[PDB]
RNA sequence: CCUACGCCGGCAGGCGCGGGUAACCCGUUGAACCCCAUUCGUGAUGGGGAUCGGGGAUUGCAAUUAUUCCCCAUGAACGAGGAAUUCCCAGUAAGUGCGGGUCAUAAGCUUGCGUUGAUUAAGUCCCUGCCCUUUGCACCGCGUCGCUACUACCGA
RNA sequence: CAAAGUCUUUGGGUUCCGGGGGGAGUAUGGUUGCAAAGCUGAAACUUAAAGGAAUUGACGGAAGGGCACCACCAGGAGUGGA
């Protein structure tokens, strides 16, 4: 289901050429549930993303 | 998905394509000893819209065209071409029966064969797939030349790799290399 | 699609490989396209033909005007030759349907190409 | 030799008449794109003008292998370009013209200037390179024959 | 290394045994053993090194960092087509 999303922060440019910011996510369904993931392109603190699902996360270790 | 009925048309009438295409597939008939001063039936790898295919017909060869485009094969289907062309992906394998083709020929295409956005198996495992059942295909001391354009050396080794654990010899001909711009790499094989 | 391709195919799927030859053919439509005679080629194809699939392949295409195992010679029978070339370069499958017996799996040939996606 | 102004040239150019040995005179350096109207109407067409045939005028000892410029006529390829690859962070790239320079004419070359004015990101070590730090050919499972000559064996 | 010391300032008694490296522990003979093999044990020839301790700088197919649009990404203009 559509998931749209708070942006907490961008931790590093993940990738081969600093090409994917990373972000913390907290939900805009006021859950708590802040799972950090990946975006493509410029993301400033405190924007909202549109996550497609929440199960497919970004790698943790 | 790469190719539209555009973009293939555009490519097959472009003057400049024809020369350089036809250039390179009679190098590669040059480098085929197996078929080159003998009739042979060939399998084209890659055929697209049949500008090599055609150059096989003109030294008297019978041959059987693969490509995944179908844009290109529609494009081909005006130019009066003797071959059979048949809608494919050759890293899925080669779908004949073991020793059906004198020889294999391909121009421009296996550099597709490191791409993984078609398939979801590795382009590693579609690599050997074709590698393996080309051997197979191909009659015993049968040849492979395949013009191709390598991103980088990793990909040209691992293309080698792949050919040699299939059970093919030869190697590489390296046309033009102080130039490249100009350069063209043929990867020249033979069977067991 | 020449005929003589039909013996140089076979189902990819990979567990009916290498067991998958030959496809049993039917053909909605074909074509007689001329094509320059070759006698020398007729006969260095036989050693490349599988010629128990070549007799099957004829017979699901309807023709029984085939001789029961291969051929050989000089080259100076035209009778047997021109009815070859006939056959296996001239007659084209335009439409027609490819089917597997062992996985069950039914490929289209469409002007004038044969596919083998599944 | 930079030109203004006037006269004569359908177009390149002549003829008379000054300033300027120079932020002055050319110079207010009066430009191009741009804009507003007109015509064309998606095709090898009026796009592209190459490729040439007739002339005309300058530069010069000397234009024939077209010096250059102008005026008719000619109107090919080219339908957004494959593999690969160059340059690119804000008055930037790109569109677009103006002056210097070998200099008799010679200018798609080079060397600045202005005008119109963008996209995208402000990251990284994968590809390309570049700079530092640390660290330290033993061996095993290529062969067949032929006739003649020569060395060393065994020997009826 | 407390003996691998008291050794050119060379002598306490006494047994075995080594003379470049290969050929070689092969031959051949004797001897023991049921046998495999053990003990003793050559030479022809070939080669200028084989070896023993310790001792240092280039390449890494070794690893980390760091920079650059004469690198990439996102993209623009393209060139390469006539």
């Amino acid at each position: 289901p559509i998931k749209l999303a708070r942006v907490t922060k961008v931790l590093g440019r993940t990738g081969s050429q600093g090409q994917c910011t990373q972000v913390r996510v907290e939900f805009m369904d006021d859950t708590s549930r802040s799972i950090i993931r990946n975006v493509k392109g410029p993301v400033r603190e405190g924007d909202v993303l549109t996550l497609l699902e929440s199960e497919r996360e970004a790698r943790r270790l | 998905l790469f190719y539209d009925e555009t973009e293939a048309r555009k490519y097959v009438r472009n003057s400049r394509m024809i020369d350089i295409q036809t250039r390179m597939a009679g190098r590669a008939l040059e480098l085929l000893y197996l078929p080159e001063n003998k009739p042979c039936y060939l399998l084209d790898i890659g055929c697209g819209t049949g500008l090599s295919g055609s150059y096989l017909s003109d030294e008297g060869h019978y041959w059987v065209g693969l490509d995944i485009s179908p844009a290109m094969l529609d494009e081909a289907v005006d130019r009066e071409i003797e071959g059979d062309l048949l809608l494919g992906d050759m890293g899925q394998g080669i779908p004949f029966k073991p020793g059906t083709f004198d020889g294999c020929i391909s121009i421009s295409a296996v550099q597709w064969l490191c791409n993984a956005n078609k398939k979801s198996e590795n382009p590693a495992k579609r690599l050997y797939c074709f590698f393996a059942s080309l051997f197979s295909v191909l009659v015993r001391g049968s040849r492979a030349v395949l013009q191709l354009y390598p991103e980088n050396s990793e990909q040209l080794e691992l293309i080698t790799t792949q050919a040699t654990k299939a059970g093919f010899s030869g190697g590489m001909v390296v046309d033009y290399p102080n130039s490249a711009k100009a350069k063209k790499f043929y990867l020249c094989l033979f069977s067991g | 699609m020449k005929l003589l391709t039909h013996n140089l195919l076979s189902s990819h799927v990979r567990g009916v490989g290498s067991r998958g030859f030959p496809l049993r053919l039917q053909a909605t439509e074909v074509r007689i396209c001329p094509v320059e005679f070759n006698p020398n080629f007729v006969a260095r194809m036989i050693p490349k033909v599988e010629w128990s699939a070549f007799l099957e392949a004829a017979d699901n295409l309807r023709l029984i005007q085939v001789p029961k195992g291969p051929v050989e010679g000089y080259e100076e029978n035209e009778e047997f030759l021109r009815t070859m070339h006939h056959l296996l370069l001239e007659v084209e499958v335009i439409e027609g349907t490819l089917q597997c017996p062992e996985s069950g799996r039914m490929f289209p040939i469409s002007r004038g190409i044969p596919n083998m996606l599944l």
